[PDB]
C-alpha cells in the first residue's frame, strides 16, 4: 500500500507485523539503542514505519536477538571457461548432504554471500560450508579446506533473490582464504569494463576433473542486453548485464551464488551474483546478474548484527 | 393447441458452416501461441493457423515399440523381438521463459517428456529440432525425476517462480505401476536449466499415496490452475478410505519450489434449492462481468471459478447425466481456508499420513496466524465441511449432462460456452436473476465435447472459442453465431443486445436486410395461430382456446400476463387468469373479427361466427320403444338427451347428427330437446 | 385509494421526538393519510418507521427511525402526537408473522444469524433486493416469503443452512383475570384473527364509547378490554361485516 515513497518518513505506516511473522516491539528502547548506533541525523511507538528513510523502505524492530529488525511486508514503488592455476579465497563451496550445490562469496570472517535459489531446504543441520579449496571434491588439496557448520540464514529484501548466511564459528584468514570488499552505495561500473566469474558448475565437459573454472567477461549496458534479448528482458534498476563478446561462455547450474568480481581502479572488487535466467551460455547473448551495489547498505545494516 | 404452435419454439437443430478442422485420431490437448495453434492427438502433433485452420505442419510421434529393456529415449528401432504400442499426448505446454519452445508429454514411453524448438524466422517448423528430456539418475537411480506423467490420467501446469520453470504435475496411479517404476500423486519439478532433466528438490516436494491404498482410493484430477500466489487443484475422490462414495475436492498450496508446503484439501459441493451434485465435470477460471459481480458479491476484478457438476451414480464415479454450474469467488474459498472452518473441522490427511500414525493425534494448526511459511512440520490437512454453493441456472439443466465450460465477459453480461455430452454447444447469458434461454443451441457433433477449450478475446469486439469434439476442432465467433434461428418475438427481444437484430413483423432478422422498416427491437405485436372453436351460439359463452404466442406483456425476463384483454365486437370476452399463458388463451364469451389487446399492441383476426343453430329433420317418425335405435338429425360442443337419459352420439356433424336412443319404459312420443350447454330448440315427437 | 392502517400504528400524544444528527413534509389534513403513506409498499422514498402529526400546524413529519434507535430525544411538545409502528416493538410472532420486523438475530440452537448482505457461508441470500419493503435488515431474522414455519435465518455455522428463530407469540406473557376488565394489557388479537377497531375514530362501524369521555379505562390503540365487564375481552371490529367480537386470552394463576 505504498507507491513512489521509498522513503520511510513519507509513509506513516499503520501496521505492526514484520515479514517473518514477529510483531514490532516498543519503539522507545529502540530509539535509544539506534540513536546510540545509527547516525542518520519522534516517530510513532511500535509501528513499522521506517525512520531512517532507507532505500528498501519501511521496516520494523523485533525483540529477538538473532533478528534485531526486519521489514514489515508492504507493497512498494561455467561453460568454456579456463581452469584457475592457483588457490583462491573468495570461493565458498556450499555442501548439501555432503555434496556441492553452489558457490558463494566470503565477505567477513563469519559471513558469506549467496543466492536465494541455492537453498532448497531451510534446514541448517545439513548445510556445510567449505573454504579454501581447489577441487570441488577436495581430492586435489586439503590444507586450506575449512569445514564449518552454518549458524543462521538471512534473506534479502523482497524481490532481491539475494541471501546471506552466517557461520557457526569464524575462520582463520591467511593467504589460502581471502575476503573481498564491497562497492560504494551507487558504485556504477564503466561500460566495457573487463572482469570475470569463477565457478564450480556444469562447465559442459564430458569429464571435469574438478578444478574451479574461470571465465572472463565485459560489462555491457542494459540497453545492449535489451537488444540482444529482443524484448525478452524487462530490465529493472537492480540488475547488471555483462556479456561475453563473440563467444558463448557463461555460468550455468552450480554457479548460482557465484560472484561477479571486478577490478575497478587498482584492486579487484565484487559487483554481482550469478543467478539463473534467460537460458544458459547462448552465443552472442549477454548474461544477467544482481548488482550488489543496490544492496550494499542493507548488507552493512545487517552485518551490524 | 400447444403442440401445433410449438413452431414458436426455436429450431434447436440448424446447421452452420464454421472453420472446421478434422484429425485422423482423437484430440486431447490444444495450446494457442503466437498465431499458431498446436494440437496434441493420438500419435501426432499438429500445428494450425487460426483463421483458416489449415494444417500447415505436423510432427510424428506415432506408435512406439515398447520393449522392457529398451531405454526410453535411446533408439531401439533395430530390435526385432515387444509391441507396437501407441502414444496419446496428455501434457502439451509452451515455454517462453527460456526460449520459444513447445513441450510434449507422451503416454507410453514411460511418460518421459520432450521439447521442440522454434527457429527465429519461422515458427511453425517444429520438426526440425527435437530433444528428449532424459537424465540418467546416477546418484539415486532408485527414483525417477524424469519419469513425469502417468498413463491413467494427469494434469500438468507450468510456472516460472524464482527464475525457475516448475511443472506441478498430478498423476493417477494404479497399484500395479509403482514397483516397476515409481510415480507420485502430486509433485513439483524443477527443470534443470541446461534443459536436460528434472530434479526433485526434496523428498518433501512430492506426495504419494501410501503403499496400501494404491489399488483402492484412486484420485483422478480434473483441473489445475494458478492464482494469487497459490496453485489450486481440482480433483475427485472418495469421502473416506472405506466410504466407497465420492465427492469433488480442491487442493491448495503455495508456489515455493522446495515443495508443497501448505497443503490443504477442502470438499466442494453445489446443491440445488437440498439435492447435492458430487462430481465435477469441467471448470474454467475467469473474471466476471459487471452484472454478475454484485450478484455473487465479487468485485469486478477478482478471479472466479466456474464449475459444472454432474450428479454421480450412487456409490460410483459415473455421472448420472444431471448437471449444474456454480461459481466460486476465489476470495470466498480462500477465506474458507483461512478463517471460516473452525478448529475441529480439520483433520490429518488420510491417504498420505495413514489413518493411524503419530502426528494427527495432536497438532496445532497455524492456519489463521500464518499463511504458508515453509516450516519443518508442515501438516497436510483434510477438511470435512464442504463449501456449499447454489446453482446459477436453478437447475434448468437438471436432466442434461454438461461436459465442458468456458466464460468470457461482454458489455456487463457474462457468457458461458456450455457443452453437453452429445455434442450440442450452447451459449447462455448467465445470471441468478433470471432463467435465461440459450441464444445458440446448435448441435455440433455426435461425440461428446472435450473439456479442453480455448477462448481468445481480441479488442473486446472480435473473439473466438476453439472447441474440441471427438476429432473436430471448431472456431465459434462468440459475437453471436447468429439470430436467424429465432422465430418468436419474445425470443427476438430477449436475445442479448450484443447481437444486433430485431423483429420485423415476421421473423427475427438482422437490421439491414428486410426493407419494410418495421424492424424493431423494443415493442412488437401479439400474434394468433388459430382459434377453437369458431362456431358460437348467441347465448353460448363457450370455451374458446386461442393458439398463438407473444401473449404476454414484456418485462426483461418476467413476461407480464396481466396486461392482456380480449375484445369481441364491442363486448370483452371473459378472460380467465389461470388458463392464460403467453403460449395460449382460454376465454369464454354473422362472421365477426376477434381483437386481442396486449400491453404492447393488438391483433385482429377476421373470422369468428355467432352462428345461429338450426335443427329441422328427425328420423324415425313412428316405431317401437326398445330404446336401441339410431336417430338422425340435420340443420346448421353440445349434448342431447330424452327423458332424462342421454342418447350417445353415434355420429357428429354440423349438418348430420346421430344418437343411439335411450330406452324408455313408455309407449308414446316425445319432443327431444338439444342441450348444447343450453337447452336450444327441441325437435318433435317420435313414436316409441 | 383510501384504506385505513392506523390500527397498526402506535399512539403517544403530547410528545415529540428529535434526532439532531440526520425527513419529508407535505400539506396533509389527517394523520390517517400520512400513516397510510408510510404503511403502504414503497409509499415514500424513505422507510418511515414513525411519524408525528399536529392538527395545529397542518403539517406532518415522518421519521425513518423509531424511538428505539439511539440518538433520539423525547420531549413534551403537547401539540405533537407521535405515531409508532408496533410491529418492530412487537417482540412477538403472529401466525406466519409475514410482517415481522423485530430485532432478533439468534436462532433456537444459538448460532448467530448470517447477514442477508453477505454471501458467506450460504448463498440463497440475494433477497435484500429481491423483496422490497420486508425490512430485512443487517442480520435480524424475518419471514420474507411469509412461509409458515416462522422467521428463519441462515447461520454463520457452515453446516446448517437455515434454522428458524424461535420467537414467542404475544399471548404467552398475557393472562386474563377472570373479569378481564381489570386486565390492562397489550394484545390486539381477537378469536377470528382480526385486529380491533380504533376507539378514538368511529369509522367505519360507529360505536358509543370514546376514550376521552371514559378515561382511565384505557381505550388506547386497539386494546381488547372489558368496557362493561364482559367475562373475556372485546372490541368493535374494523371489519364492515362484523360489528364487534371478543378477544381470546388465557388465564394466569398465583
Amino acid at each position: 500500500q505504498d507507491c513512489y515513497r521509498g522513503n520511510g518518513k513519507n509513509y506513516m505506516g499503520n501496521l505492526s507485523q514484520t515479514r517473518s511473522g514477529l510483531t514490532c516491539s516498543m519503539w522507545d528502547k529502540n530509539m535509544e539503542d539506534l540513536h546510540r548506533h545509527i547516525f542518520w541525523e519522534k516517530l510513532n511507538e511500535n509501528y513499522c514505519r521506517n525512520p531512517d528513510d532507507d532505500a528498501h523502505g519501511p521496516w520494523c524492530y523485533t525483540g529477538n536477538p538473532l533478528i534485531p529488525w526486519d521489514y514489515c511486508p508492504i507493497s512498494r514503488c561455467v561453460v568454456n571457461g579456463i581452469p584457475t592455476r592457483t588457490n583462491i579465497g573468495w570461493m565458498v563451496s556450499l555442501r548439501y548432504r555432503n555434496k556441492h550445490i553452489c558457490g558463494g562469496s566470503l565477505i567477513k570472517e563469519s559471513w558469506v554471500l549467496t543466492a536465494r535459489q541455492c537453498f532448497p531446504s531451510r534446514d541448517l543441520k545439513d548445510y556445510e560450508a567449505w573454504l579454501g579449496i581447489h577441487d570441488v571434491h577436495g581430492r586435489g588439496d586439503e590444507k586450506c579446506k575449512q569445514v564449518l557448520n552454518v549458524s543462521q540464514l538471512v534473506y534479502g529484501p523482497e524481490g532481491s533473490d539475494l541471501v546471506l548466511m552466517k557461520l557457526a564459528r569464524p575462520a582463520v584468514l591467511d593467504d589460502f582464504v581471502s575476503t573481498i570488499d564491497l562497492p560504494n552505495y551507487g558504485c556504477t561500473i564503466p561500460e566495457k569494463t573487463s572482469c570475470s566469474v569463477y565457478g564450480w558448475g556444469y562447465t559442459g565437459l564430458i569429464n571435469y576433473d574438478g578444478l574451479l573454472r574461470v571465465a572472463h567477461l565485459y560489462i555491457m549496458g542494459n540497453e545492449k542486453c535489451s537488444q540482444h534479448h529482443r524484448g525478452k528482458v524487462t530490465l529493472n534498476e537492480s540488475e547488471i548485464c555483462a556479456g561475453a563478446e563473440k563467444i558463448g561462455s557463461g555460468p550455468c547450474e552450480g554457479d548460482y551464488g557465484g560472484p561477479l568480481v571486478c577490478e575497478q581502479h587498482k584492486m579487484r572488487m565484487v559487483l554481482g551474483v550469478i543467478v539463473p535466467g534467460r537460458g544458459c551460455a547462448i552465443p552472442n547473448r549477454p548474461g544477467i546478474f544482481v548488482r550488489v551495489a543496490y544492496y550494499a547498505k542493507w548488507i552493512h545494516k545487517i552485518i551490524l548484527t | 393447441c400447444k403442440e401445433a404452435l410449438a413452431k414458436s419454439e426455436m429450431n434447436v437443430n440448424m446447421k452452420y458452416q464454421l472453420p472446421n478442422f478434422t484429425a485422423e485420431t482423437p484430440i486431447q490437448n490444444v495450446i494457442l501461441h503466437e498465431h499458431h495453434i498446436f494440437l496434441g492427438a493420438t500419435n501426432y502433433i499438429y500445428v494450425l493457423n487460426e483463421e483458416d485452420l489449415q494444417k500447415v505442419a505436423e510432427y510424428k510421434t506415432g506408435p512406439v515399440l515398447e520393449h522392457p529393456d529398451c531405454f526410453p529415449c535411446q533408439d531401439c528401432s533395430s530390435k526385432a523381438n515387444g509391441v507396437w504400442k501407441d502414444n496419446i499426448n496428455m501434457a502439451l505446454v509452451v515455454d517462453t521463459y527460456y526460449d520459444d519452445q513447445l513441450i510434449s508429454c507422451g503416454s507410453v514411453n514411460r511418460g518421459t517428456c520432450q521439447r521442440h524448438v522454434f527457429p527465429h524466422n519461422h515458427t511453425a517448423d517444429i520438426q526440425s529440432e527435437v530433444h528428449c528430456i532424459f537424465s540418467p539418475q546416477i546418484e539415486e537411480p532408485s527414483q525417477c525425476p524424469d519419469c513425469v506423467v502417468s498413463a491413467l490420467g494427469a494434469k500438468v501446469l507450468s510456472s516460472v517462480k524464482d527464475r525457475f520453470i516448475n511443472f506441478f504435475v498430478g498423476n493417477t496411479i494404479n497399484s500395479s505401476y509403482f514397483p516397476d517404476h515409481p510415480l507420485h500423486s502430486i509433485s513439483v519439478r524443477r527443470l534443470k536449466e541446461t534443459k536436460d532433466g528434472f530434479m526433485f528438490l526434496t523428498d518433501q516436494s512430492y506426495i504419494d499415496v501410501l503403499p496400501e491404498f494404491r489399488d483402492s482410493y484412486p484420485i483422478k484430477y480434473v483441473h489445475a490452475f494458478e492464482s494469487n500466489n497459490f496453485i489450486y487443484f481440482l480433483t475427485v475422490q472418495r469421502e473416506t478410505l472405506d466410504a466407497q462414495t465420492f465427492h469433488t475436492r480442491i487442493i491448495r498450496f503455495c508456489s515455493i519450489n522446495s515443495g508443497l508446503h501448505s497443503y490443504m484439501e477442502m470438499p466442494l459441493e453445489c446443491i440445488l434449492t437440498k439435492e447435492v451434485f458430487n462430481i465435477l465435470q469441467a471448470a474454467y477460471v475467469s473474471k466476471p462481468g459487471a452484472q454478475l459481480a454484485r450478484q455473487i458479491g465479487a468485485s469486478l476484478n477478482d478471479d472466479i471459478l466456474f464449475g459444472v457438476f454432474a450428479q454421480s451414480k450412487p456409490d460410483s464415479a459415473e455421472p448420472m447425466d444431471r448437471s449444474a454450474m456454480c461459481a466460486f469467488p476465489i476470495k470466498y474459498v480462500n477465506d474458507f481456508f483461512n478463517k471460516i472452518v473452525n478448529k475441529n473441522n480439520v483433520r490429518c490427511l488420510q491417504h498420505f499420513y495413514g489413518p493411524n500414525h503419530e502426528h494427527c493425534f495432536n497438532r496445532t494448526l497455524l492456519r489463521n496466524s500464518s499463511g504458508c511459511e515453509a516450516r519443518r512440520d508442515e501438516y497436510r490437512t483434510e477438511f470435512t465441511t464442504a463449501l456449499q454453493r447454489v446453482d446459477l441456472f436453478m437447475g434448468q439443466f437438471s436432466e442434461v449432462l454438461l461436459t465442458s465450460i468456458s466464460t468470457f465477459i461482454k458489455g456487463d453480461l457474462t457468457i458461458a460456452n456450455l457443452g453437453t455430452s452429445e455434442g450440442r454447444f450452447m451459449q447462455v447469458v448467465v445470471s441468478r436473476s433470471g432463467p435465461s434461454t440459450p441464444h445458440v443451441n446448435f448441435l455440433l457433433d455426435s461425440h461428446p465435447v472435450s473439456p479442453e477449450v480455448i477462448v481468445e478475446h481480441t479488442l473486446n469486439q472480435n473473439g473466438y472459442t476453439l472447441v474440441i469434439t471427438g476429432k473436430k476442432i471448431t472456431k465459434i465467433p462468440l459475437n453471436g453465431l447468429g439470430c436467424r434461428h429465432f422465430q418468436s418475438c419474445s425470443q427476438c427481444l430477449s436475445a442479448p443486445p450484443f447481437v444486433q437484430c430485431g423483429w420485423c413483423h415476421d421473423k427475427c432478422v438482422r437490421s439491414e436486410e428486410c426493407l419494410s422498416g418495421t424492424w424493431t427491437q423494443q415493442i412488437c405485436l401479439p400474434a394468433i395461430y388459430k382459434v377453437f372453436p369458431n362456431s358460437a351460439p348467441l347465448e353460448g359463452g363457450t370455451r374458446l382456446t386461442i393458439c398463438g404466442w407473444d401473449f404476454g406483456f414484456r418485462r426483461n425476463n418476467k413476461f407480464d400476463l396481466k396486461k392482456t384483454r380480449v375484445l369481441l365486437g364491442n363486448e370483452s370476452c371473459t378472460l380467465t387468469l389461470s388458463e392464460s399463458t403467453m403460449n395460449t388463451l382460454k376465454c369464454t364469451v354473422f362472421n365477426m373479427s376477434i381483437i386481442i389487446s396486449n400491453g404492447h399492441g393488438t391483433t385482429q383476426y377476421s373470422t369468428f361466427s355467432y352462428v345461429d343453430p338450426v335443427i329441422t329433420s328427425i328420423s324415425p317418425k313412428y316405431g317401437p320403444m326398445a330404446g336401441g335405435t339410431l336417430l338422425t338429425l340435420t340443420g346448421n360442443s353440445r349434448h342431447i338427451s330424452i327423458g332424462g337419459k342421454t342418447c350417445t352420439l353415434k355420429s357428429v356433424s354440423n349438418s348430420i347428427l346421430e344418437c343411439y336412443t335411450p330406452a324408455q319404459t313408455i309407449s308414446t312420443e316425445f319432443a327431444v330437446k338439444l342441450k348444447i350447454d343450453l337447452a336450444n330448440r327441441e325437435t318433435s315427437i317420435f313414436s316409441y
